[PDB]
C-alpha cells in the first residue's frame, strides 16, 4: 500500500493523469509485474523459487479499496486478518471464509493433505451455523 | 418451459422462490430467531437450507483443494432430486448431508454416514 | 545584481526572479517587504520549487496582503533557522524564532537550521519501557513508552487536548529533563492558557514553547513543528537531556501542507490531498525518534477530520507511533473520560514479553469481553439485553462495568467539574480489572465505576450508592 | 494614476491587465462603483473577485485602484446602522461618517496579548447563562438544523445588552455585530424590528449580505463584522458578534474557490474552508490589560443538516470555538424551546466567566438534567427524581426576546434546584416563575439588588426569599 | 461497500420492524383474550415489541441518513476524479 | 457592429464582436439558422466575456443547422418579456413569445427579467398571514402573504383542482391575478394545463409561462424568471396580488446545474452548480412583500432520492414559509383539499403570529388526528370493537374533526354543481374549537362532508 | 440507458464538460428532446398518435440515479420492475405499489375502470396486512 501511494505521489507530480483515488492507470501493472517475478522455476532453470508475500494494509475492514481490489486479483490467495476476530481471540485473526490458498493441497505435505482435507470449508459451515443458530432454542 | 420442459421449469422455479424468501427471512432469523416463525416459514427455511446445501457439488477441478474426488450428476436426476427436495421429501434428513455430494445415491451414502436415511 | 523581484502572487505563494546565476536553493529563506501602512512588514519567503527560467517558487511565512509585484527580494542565503540553547526554555517562541514573551531574546543564541535529515538508521534503536501514567485505561490497554511515540487521535472536542494537558500534568511536572511545546494550527487562546498554567506549576522554567495557531498562513502552519522539533534535537543531540515533546495538533501541519500544495499547483491526490502527504509526514515524523542513549518521548494529538478515521492524514499517521489512543465520539457521548476507544486503540509493548503474563492477560480479557460487547450492539438496540443468553447477559453486565470503569477522574478535568484527578498504580489497575473480569463486582451498581481511581474508591462510591 | 482594463469576466470572476503597482488583496473600482479585490497577480494580469454587481463588469472597462488593502470604514457612527459587507449603508439613513478604516485580514492578538476570560457574558438565556455560561472572549458555537431557535438566541443576546448599555460604563457595555450572511431579506428587516422594539439598535451594528447577494459579498460579510467590531475592541471595549451563520459563508467561499477552479476536497469545499473560519473567528478576543482590556465575543451560527454534527464543516467550526450550544429539532418541536440539549452542549471557558449565585444555583442542575433525559427515556426516589427533572425542564423553557437579567435566572434556577416548584404542577411551573419574579420586582426587591450589587446569594437574602415564596406560594 | 451494506441493514432493520409491528398487535389482542417479553422473566410482550418497534423505526431513520450521507459522498468523490482527469487532460 | 459565431458546442455559442460593440452579460443576441427544415432565429444569452472580444453564450433553441461565421445582432438587453394585464388568458414561452397566439403581445411594455429584489429598506419587517378562506390551510398551515410554500403529492390527489383554487381564490378574494410557471413543463400537461384553465373559466385570470422539458437548460433555467418578472410588474405597477406558481423548483436548479455544467464550471457538492445557493436566493428573494403589495407562491418542490438533505432541497427549504402535503389516503376519503393535516406544516403557527387561541385550537387538533392516527393500526387489525370506550369517543370525534377539515372548492363547482365556501378565520377556529370539545359527536358524519362554517354544518345536520 | 452512454462516450472524446456520473450537460436534453415528440395530436393535425415506451436499467434498483431520475421525470408514468417480486414468482414483475400512470383512467375503458376500481386499495391493504399471514385467526 505505502508503495502504490510513493507510486502515486511520483506520478501525481510528474503531472500524469489521475485515476481512481488518484492513483495512475498503471498501479495494477506496477503490482502485478512485481509480484509475477516470484515463480516456480522449470527443472530446466534450476527448480528454483521466490515465494511472495505481499502485505496490503486496509482501513476500516474495506476489502474493496482500489489496492486492496489490485493486489487481491493478483495473488494466489489471500489470508485476511480482522481485529474483530483478533480482539475475540482468534490468533492469528485469520478469517477462515474469505480467506484461501489458490495452490491447495499440492502446497502441503500428504499428511497435512491428509488430516486437513476439509477443514477449511468445514470451519466455514461452522461459522455459518454459529451465525444462524446463535438464537436458536 | 418451452425449451427445457415444464417439469424442469416448474422445479427451477420453486428452488427460486424457496431461496428467495429464505433470503427475506435470514435477518428476523438473525435477530429474533427461528421460533418466531410461522410453522410454514419453518418449514420453508429447512428445505431452504437442505437445498441451498444441496446446489454444492465436490467438482472434479476441486479435489486439489478438498482432497475429495468430484462427481457428475445427470440433469434428469438433478430434476427429480430437487422435485423430491422442494416437496420436503428429504427434511428429514441432517443439512450437514447435503453438503459438497453428487446424486440422492451420494446424498443417501452420506445420510447414512450421519446416522440418517 | 543578486537580488530577485516578485513576479506572481497568489495567496501566500510567491513567484520569485532572480538574476541568473543567483537563483536561491531550495528552502532558503528570502526577504521583501510591504510597506503599505497597516500591514507593513518583512516577509519571510521560503523556497519551494525552481520553476525554470530563473524563477523560483516559495511559501511566504507572513500573510501576503498589501505585497506588490517587482518589489525586491533578497536571499538570506540559508533556511529558516531558530535559536536553540538552554536560554529557549521558559520563553515562548513564533516559528521563525523570535520570541514573543520577550521580543528580540534568543537573538545571539547559536541558530540551527530548520531542515535537517533524520538520524542514521544504525543510530535508531526500539523504545519497549513503559511509560506509567497513572491513568488505568492507557496503562492497562495502551501502556505508553518512554522514548517512543504516542499520538492522541480523535475528532473535533472529544478530548485530546484535555489529555494533552493530563500528561503535561502526569509526566512533565516529574520529569528530570527538558521540554518542548508546539502548538501546530490551534487555538491561541488555548497557547496563553498553556502558558500561564505552565507558569503556575513551575514547569515553564523547563519548558519552551513553539506556537503557529489557527490565524496564521499555511506556511507558518507547515514549518512551526520543524522549528519546535529543531529546538527539541537540539536538546537531544547536544546536552543528552531527556526530551519531552507535546505536539497539539499535528494534523495542522498536515491539512497546511494541503493548503499550500494547492497553491504551489500540484496536482491534488485523494480527497484534495497534496500527493506528497505521505513523504511530508514521513520527513516531519521520522525526525521525531530517540536515538541510541538519547531520548525523545513525543506525544501528539491527531484531529480526525468529520470523525473519519479513513481520512488519508490520520491513516498515514498511525505507521509513525508506538502507543495510540483513539478517542471515540461514541465513548464521549457515555461520558466516559478519558473519551478512549479501547478496542481500537493500541500499544506496541502491550506484548507478554515486555508487560509480564498477567498485565498482559488481564489486558486481554478484558479486551475480548469490550469486543463481545460491541458484536451484541446489533441485537441490544433492537431487543435490549432481556434476549441474550445467560452468558452474554452476565458479559454484558461485566462489559458494562469494564467499560465505566476505564473511564477515571482526570487531573486536568478538575477545571470542568471542580473534582481532583486521582492516580491509580499500575498493579493496582491490573488486580482491579482482574476482580471485574472475573466477576467480583457484578453485584455493584454500574455507576460506582464511573469517573473514580482505584478500589478505594470504587469501595467508597459503591457505598455513597447504598451497595 | 494606473488604469487598467478588463480583459475578460465571467461568474464573479473579472481579470484586468496593467495596474502595475496593485497591492495584493487591494480593492479595486471597476465602473458603476463596482468593487473588486485583486486576488491573484500574475506576469499578465490580475484576478479579482468582484463584491458586488458582478453582471455589470464588461470587457475594455477601465479599472482603478483604490489605493487600499482589503478594509472597511470603521468608527462608532456604525452602531444603529445597516450596511452591507463593504460599509455602505443600505438602511437609507444616509451617510456613515467612519473614524478611520480598518484592513480585514489584520492578524489576530498573539499568545502573550490574551488573558483568560474571566467576564460573564449574559445571554439572558436561562438554558445557556446557568449551563453553557460565556464568557466577555470567548467563542461560542451556536449549531443546530434549520428552524430550531439559533437566530432567537442570538437576538435574545443582543437585546439583554441594553441594561448593560444603559450604565454607559464602557467596561459594563457590549456593542453588538450582527451579521447576516444568506439570510432573506425580511429575515433581516425582522431581526431589526425586534432590536428596534428592544432597544438594541442603540448599541448594535447589521451587515446584511442577504441570500440575493452573489458570493463575494457573503464571503466578505463576517470579516467586515469582526473588523468593525475589532476597531472597539482594541478602543477597550466589549464586543459580541453573531455570524448568521458561517455555512452560508462556508458555502459562498467553496463557490468562489470552485469558480477560480481550486481543485475540492471533502464535500467539493476547498483545503483552506478551514482556515477561512479559524483565522476569523481567532479573532475574537480577551486582550491583556496592556492592549487595553476589550473584547469580543464570537457567536457564530451552523446549520447542520438532520442533526449531523459530524459534517465537515460543523466539526470545523467545533473544532475553532470554545464549545457550543445544540439545539435539537425534537426538543424544539416538543415545544422545549430554547431547544438545549445537555449531553452535547458544553461551554469550555465560561466556567470562570459565571457569578458565584448562579455557579452554586446551577451546579447540580446541568447534571440533573444531564441524567434525567435518560431516566426518562427509560421506585419512590427515582419517581421524584423524574418529577424533579419534568419541572427543571420547564423551569429551562424561556419566551422568544424575553431575556431575563442575571439576579432573575438566579432566583428562578433557585426556584427549581431547591424543590419549591415541587408543590405548583409542571403546567404552571412557567406562569408560577414568572408571576413569582414579578412579585419579587414589584416588593422584596431587595434581593434582587443584593444579587446584582455583590453577584452572591446570602444565607439572610437566602431565607427572605423562601419565606417570600411560601408566602407567594399561600397567595398563589 | 459502505453504502451496501447501509442498505442492506436499512432493509433488515424494516424488516424487523414490520415483525415486531405485528408481534405488538397480536400482543394487544392476547391480552384482551417464548421470551420476547423484555424484562419479564428478569402485556410485557407487548411493551417489549412497542420498544422493538420503535428502536427499529429509530435504527432505519439513523440508517437511512448515513445511507444518504454515503450517497451525497459518493457522487461528490466520483465528480472529484472525473473531473482531475479532465483538468490533467486540459 | 454584428457579431459571428465562432465556435458551436451544442447549445454553447462563442461569438466575436469588433472590439467595442462586445455585449454586456446576459443581453439577449439574435442568430439566424437559414437551412430550411431547421430554420429559426436563435436567442443567444451571453454568459461570459472570453477576453479578444469573444462571448460565450448559451443557446435558448438548438443549434442543429447554424453555421460558423453567420451574423449576430446583439438587441442591447437581456431577455425580455411583455408585461400588464395582456398576458393574462395567454400562454408564453421563456422568452415572451406568445405559444396560443403567436406575436400576440410583441407591442406590450417589455420588462427585463433580471431584476434586483425589493431594498433592503422597503420589505415589510413582519410577516402576516394569506387568509385563503379554506378551513384546513387556514386552521392548520395558514400561507404567509409574500411567502413561499411548498406543495407535495403525486397524481391524482387533487393537485390540479387545488391550485385552480387558489387562482379563484386569488383573484375574487383579494382582486389579485395568477402566474403559473412551468419550469421542465411537460407538453402534453401543458396542453392539459390550458384546456382545463379554459374549461374552469380561470385562463382569464392567469398568465402561463412555459419553459418545456424538450428545450435547451437555458429556457428551463429563464423560465421562472420570467413569469416572476410578470407578476412583479403586476404587483409594482398594477397594484396587486399575485399568486405565482412555479412547478418544478427543482428543475428550475437542475437545469440551471445543466447551464453551470455546459459552460465548463466545476461542479459543487453532489455535482450541482457552484452558485446553487446564490442563484436560489436571486429567485426566491423577489417574491415578497413590498409597499402592501405582495407576491405569494406556490411551488412544486422534488426532493432526490427522498433525501431532504440534498442540496437542491436543502437551499429551497431555506425559503420556504409553509409545507402543503397532498396524501392519496385523504383524497379516497373524499375528504377535499387532500391535504394531509399531519404531514402539513407551517412556520407562522406560532402564538405570536396567529395568536393564542388560533394555536391552541390547532394544536388540539393536531393531537386529536395524530392519537387517530395511533389507534388506525389496532382498528384496522384487531376491529375497533378492541378499543377503550375513552378511544371510541377520540376515534368519533377525529372522524369528524377530519371531515370537517374537508371543504367545498370554488373550482370543484365543475364536477359538482354545488358553489364553495369561503370560511373567515373566527368562524373555523370557534367551530374547531367546539369540535375538539366534543359539541357535535351526536351529530352523523356525512353532516361534515364538504361544507363551508357552523350555518352549513347545521344546515346539513338538518337536511340529514 | 444504453444510449445515454453512447452520447456520453461521444462527448467525452469531444472534449465537452463532463458533470454528475461524466454525463455532458446536455444527456437530460437528449432524452427528452427525444420523448416530447411521443404525442397526440389533434384533430386538426389529422389525430394521429405516438405512445413512447423508454426502458431504462437501473443498477441495484438505484431509481436515483442520474439517468433513470431524467427519464422519470420526462415520462408520465412509470412501470418498476423488480427482481425480488420476479424471484417470488410475480410475473410481470411490477411493483405495483410504486407504478403510477398519470394519465391513469382516461386510458382505461369504461368496464376496465370500473372492475379496476378497487385494485389499488385493495392490493395496499393486502401489503400492510401480509405481516399477519400466519395469524389470520
Ligand atoms: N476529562 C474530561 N472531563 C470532563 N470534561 C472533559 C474532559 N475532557 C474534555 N472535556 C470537555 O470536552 C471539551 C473538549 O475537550 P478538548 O479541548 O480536550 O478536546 P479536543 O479533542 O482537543 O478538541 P478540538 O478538536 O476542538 O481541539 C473540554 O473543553 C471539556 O469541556
Ligand atoms: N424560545 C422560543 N419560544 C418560542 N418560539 C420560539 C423560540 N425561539 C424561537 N422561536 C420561534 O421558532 C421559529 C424559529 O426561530 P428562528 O428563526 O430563530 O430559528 P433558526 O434556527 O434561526 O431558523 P432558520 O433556519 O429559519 O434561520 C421562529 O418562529 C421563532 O419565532
Ligand atoms: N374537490 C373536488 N371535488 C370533486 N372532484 C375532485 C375534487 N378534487 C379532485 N377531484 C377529482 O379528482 C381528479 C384529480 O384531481 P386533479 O387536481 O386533476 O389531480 P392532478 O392535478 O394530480 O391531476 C380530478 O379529475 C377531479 O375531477
Ligand atoms: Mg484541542
Ligand atoms: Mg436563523
Amino acid at each position: 500500500s505505502k508503495q502504490a501511494d510513493a507510486y502515486r505521489a511520483i506520478s501525481l507530480l510528474l503531472r500524469r493523469p489521475p485515476g481512481r483515488e488518484a492513483f495512475p492507470g498503471d498501479v495494477f501493472y506496477l503490482h502485478s509485474r512485481l509480484l509475477e517475478r516470484c515463480a516456480k522455476l522449470s527443472d530446466e532453470l534450476g527448480g528454483g523459487s521466490m515465494t511472495g508475500l505481499p502485505i496490503i494494509e486496509t482501513k476500516a475492514n474495506d476489502i474493496s479499496a482500489f489496492i486492496p481490489t489490485n493486489v487481491i486479483s493478483i495473488t494466489d490467495g489471500q489470508c485476511f486478518l480482522e481485529s474483530d476476530l483478533f480482539n475475540q481471540g482468534v490468533r492469528p485473526a485469520i478469517n477462515v471464509g474469505v480467506s484461501v490458498s489458490r495452490v491447495g493441497g499440492a502446497a502441503q505435505i500428504k499428511a497435512m493433505k491428509e488430516v486437513a482435507g476439509s477443514l477449511r470449508l468445514d470451519l466455514s459451515q461452522y461459522r455459518e451455523l454459529e451465525a444462524f443458530a446463535a438464537f436458536a432454542s | 418451459p418451452a425449451i427445457v420442459g415444464d417439469e424442469h421449469y416448474r422445479v427451477a422455479q420453486e428452488v427460486i422462490r424457496i431461496l428467495q424468501r429464505y433470503k427475506d427471512l435470514q435477518d428476523i432469523i438473525a435477530i429474533l430467531g427461528i421460533d418466531e416463525l410461522s410453522e410454514e416459514d419453518k418449514q420453508l427455511v429447512n428445505r431452504a437450507r437442505r437445498i441451498e446445501r444441496f446446489l454444492s457439488q465436490n467438482m472434479m477441478a476441486a479435489e486439489q483443494f478438498t482432497g475429495q474426488p468430484g462427481s457428475t450428476v445427470p440433469l434428469k436426476e438433478t430434476i427429480e432430486a430437487f422435485d423430491k427436495l422442494t416437496k420436503g421429501e428429504f427434511d428429514h434428513l441432517p443439512e450437514q448431508a447435503f453438503f459438497l455430494i453428487g446424486g440422492l445415491d451420494d446424498l443417501a451414502k452420506k445420510a447414512e454416514s450421519l446416522g440418517a436415511k | 545584481k543578486t537580488a530577485g523581484r516578485v513576479v506572481r502572487i497568489t495567496g501566500p505563494v510567491v513567484d520569485v526572479e532572480f538574476p541568473r546565476g543567483s537563483v536561491p536553493e531550495l528552502f532558503n529563506a528570502l526577504h521583501a517587504e510591504i510597506t503599505f501602512g497597516a500591514l507593513a512588514k518583512t516577509l519571510t519567503l521560503e523556497v519551494a520549487q525552481h520553476l525554470g527560467d530563473s524563477l523560483v517558487r516559495c511559501i511566504s511565512m507572513q500573510p501576503t496582503d498589501g505585497l506588490v509585484r517587482g518589489v525586491e527580494v533578497t536571499d538570506t542565503g540559508a533556511s529558516i533557522s531558530v535559536p536553540v540553547g538552554d536560554g529557549v526554555k521558559g520563553h515562548v517562541f513564533n516559528a521563525l524564532g523570535d520570541c514573543l514573551d520577550d521580543p528580540g531574546y534568543g537573538k545571539d543564541f547559536e541558530h540551527w537550521s530548520i531542515h535537517r535529515k533524520p538520524p542514521a538508521f544504525s543510530d535508531l534503536e526500539p523504545r519497549t519501557e513503559m511509560l506509567e501514567t497513572g491513568l488505568k485505561v492507557v496503562d492497562l490497554l495502551t501502556p505508553y513508552v518512554r522514548g517512543g511515540k504516542i499520538a492522541l487521535f480523535g475528532g473535533a472536542g472529544v478530548g485530546k487536548t484535555v489529555l494533552i494537558q493530563e500528561m503535561i500534568n502526569r509526566i512533565a511536572r516529574n520529569f528530570g529533563g527538558t521540554s518542548v511545546f508546539a502548538g501546530v494550527g490551534e487555538r491561541t487562546r488555548e497557547g496563553n492558557d498553556l502558558w500561564v498554567e505552565l507558569a503556575d506549576a513551575n514547569v515553564l522554567k523547563d519548558t519552551a514553547l513553539v506556537f503557529g495557531q489557527m490565524d496564521e498562513p499555511p506556511g507558518t502552519r507547515m514549518r512551526v513543528a520543524l522549528s519546535a522539533l529543531t529546538m527539541a534535537e537540539f536538546f537531544r543531540d547536544e546536552q543528552g537531556q531527556d526530551v519531552l515533546l507535546f505536539i497539539d495538533n499535528i494534523f495542522r501541519f498536515t491539512q497546511a501542507g494541503s493548503e499550500v500544495s494547492t497553491l504551489l499547483g500540484r496536482m491534488p491526490s485523494a480527497v484534495g490531498y497534496q500527493p506528497t502527504l505521505a513523504d511530508e509526514m514521513g520527513e516531519l515524523q521520522e525526525r521525531i525518534t530517540s536515538t541510541r542513549g538519547r531520548s525523545i518521548t513525543s506525544m501528539q494529538a491527531v484531529y480526525v477530520p468529520a470523525d473519519d478515521y479513513t481520512d488519508p492524514a490520520p491513516a498515514t499517521t498511525f505507521a509513525h507511533l508506538d502507543a495510540t489512543t483513539e478517542l471515540s465520539r461514541a465513548v464521549f457521548s457515555k461520558g466516559i473520560f478519558p473519551a478512549v476507544d479501547p478496542l481500537a486503540s493500541s500499544s506496541t509493548i502491550l506484548d507478554p514479553a515486555i508487560v509480564g503474563d498477567e498485565h498482559y492477560r488481564v489486558a486481554q480479557e478484558v479486551i475480548r469481553i469490550l469486543q463481545r460487547y460491541k458484536d451484541l450492539q446489533d441485537i441490544i438496540a433492537i431487543l435490549g439485553i432481556d434476549e441474550l443468553s445467560e452468558e452474554d447477559k452476565q458479559l454484558v453486565n461485566r462489559a458494562r462495568r469494564i467499560e465505566r470503569f476505564l473511564s477515571q477522574n482526570m487531573m486536568a478535568a478538575e477545571q470542568f467539574t471542580g473534582q481532583p484527578g486521582s492516580t491509580v498504580p499500575l498493579k493496582e489497575t491490573i488486580e482491579a480489572f482482574d476482580k471485574l473480569t472475573k466477576g467480583e463486582f457484578d453485584h455493584l451498581p454500574e455507576q460506582a465505576f464511573f469517573l473514580i481511581g482505584g478500589l478505594d474508591d470504587l469501595a467508597k462510591k459503591a457505598e455513597s450508592l447504598g451497595a | 494614476e494606473e488604469i487598467g482594463t478588463v480583459i475578460d469576466a465571467g461568474d464573479g470572476i473579472a481579470h484586468v491587465e496593467g495596474l502595475p503597482s496593485v497591492m495584493t488583496q487591494e480593492l479595486l473600482e471597476f465602473p458603476g462603483g463596482v468593487l473588486g479585490v485583486a486576488l491573484n497577480l500574475d506576469e499578465h494580469s490580475v484576478g479579482a473577485v468582484i463584491l458586488g454587481e458582478f453582471e455589470k463588469i464588461e470587457e475594455g472597462q477601465q479599472v482603478k485602484r483604490t489605493g487600499e488593502v482589503l478594509s472597511v470604514p470603521v468608527g462608532d457612527a456604525f452602531l444603529g446602522r445597516v450596511v452591507n459587507p463593504l460599509g455602505q449603508p443600505i438602511d437609507g439613513q444616509g451617510d456613515i461618517a467612519a473614524e478611520t478604516r480598518r484592513a480585514l485580514e489584520l492578524q489576530a492578538p498573539s499568545v502573550v496579548q490574551r488573558q483568560s476570560v474571566s467576564e460573564p457574558l449574559q445571554t439572558g438565556i436561562k438554558a445557556i447563562d446557568a449551563m453553557t455560561p460565556i464568557g466577555r472572549g470567548q467563542r461560542q458555537l451556536i449549531i443546530g438544523d434549520r428552524k430550531t431557535g439559533k437566530t432567537a438566541v442570538c437576538v435574545d443576546t443582543i437585546l439583554n445588552q441594553r441594561e448593560a448599555w444603559l450604565t454607559g460604563d464602557p467596561k459594563q457595555q457590549v456593542r453588538c455585530v450582527y451579521v447576516a450572511i444568506g439570510q432573506k431579506g425580511t429575515t433581516i428587516a425582522s431581526v431589526k424590528r425586534a432590536l428596534e422594539e428592544g432597544g438594541a439598535m442603540e448599541y448594535t451594528t447589521i451587515v446584511a449580505a442577504p441570500a440575493s447577494d452573489a458570493a463575494g459579498f457573503k464571503w466578505l460579510a463576517p470579516y467586515t463584522g469582526s473588523a468593525i467590531g475589532q476597531h472597539w475592541m482594541y478602543n477597550g471595549k466589549h464586543v459580541l458578534i453573531v455570524f448568521d451563520d458561517l455555512s452560508k459563508q462556508a458555502d459562498a467561499y467553496r463557490a468562489i474557490s470552485l469558480l477560480l477552479r481550486r481543485p475540492p476536497g471533502r464535500e467539493a469545499f476547498p483545503g483552506d474552508v478551514f482556515y477561512l473560519h479559524s483565522r476569523l473567528l481567532e479573532r475574537c478576543a480577551k486582550l491583556s490589560d496592556e492592549l487595553g482590556g476589550g473584547s469580543m465575543t464570537g457567536l457564530p451560527i451552523i446549520e447542520t443538516k438532520a442533526n449531523d454534527i459530524s459534517a465537515f464543516i460543523p466539526t470545523n467550526v467545533i473544532s475553532i470555538t470554545d464549545g457550543q450550544c445544540f439545539l435539537e429539532s425534537d426538543l424544539f418541536n416538543q415545544g422545549v424551546r430554547p431547544a438545549i440539549n445537555v449531553g452535547v452542549s458544553v461551554s469550555r471557558v465560561g466556567g470562570a466567566a459565571q457569578i458565584k449565585a448562579m455557579k452554586e444555583v446551577a451546579g447540580s442542575l446541568r447534571l440533573d438534567l444531564s441524567q434525567y433525559r435518560e431516566l426518562e427515556a427509560f421506585d419512590a426516589a427515582s419517581k421524584a427524581q423524574l418529577d424533579r427533572g419534568a419541572r427543571l425542564v420547564e423551569l429551562l423553557k424561556q419566551p422568544q426576546y424575553s431575556p431575563l437579567a442575571v439576579e432573575e435566572q438566579v432566583v428562578a434556577i433557585f426556584l427549581g434546584t431547591q424543590g419549591h416548584l415541587d408543590s405548583v404542577p409542571v403546567e404552571d411551573v412557567q406562569r408560577f416563575e414568572s408571576e413569582l419574579l414579578e412579585h419579587v420586582k414589584a416588593s422584596h426587591s431587595d434581593i434582587f439588588d443584593g444579587i446584582r450589587e455583590t453577584k452572591k446569594l446570602s444565607e439572610e437574602a437566602e431565607e427572605k426569599l423562601v419565606s417570600v415564596i411560601n408566602e407567594f406560594k399561600k397567595g398563589f | 461497500a459502505t453504502l451496501r451494506e447501509l442498505r442492506g441493514r436499512i432493509r433488515s432493520a424494516g424488516s424487523i420492524k414490520k415483525i415486531t409491528k405485528a408481534q405488538e398487535l397480536i400482543a394487544t389482542s392476547r391480552i384482551a383474550k417464548r421470551g420476547l417479553c423484555g424484562a419479564y422473566n428478569a402485556a410485557s410482550r407487548r411493551r417489549a415489541m412497542k420498544s422493538a418497534t420503535d428502536n427499529a423505526d429509530d435504527l432505519i431513520k439513523a440508517l437511512t441518513l448515513a445511507a444518504n450521507r454515503e450517497r451525497q459522498a459518493q457522487i461528490t468523490q466520483e465528480i472529484s476524479e472525473i473531473v482531475g482527469g479532465a483538468n490533467a487532460l486540459a
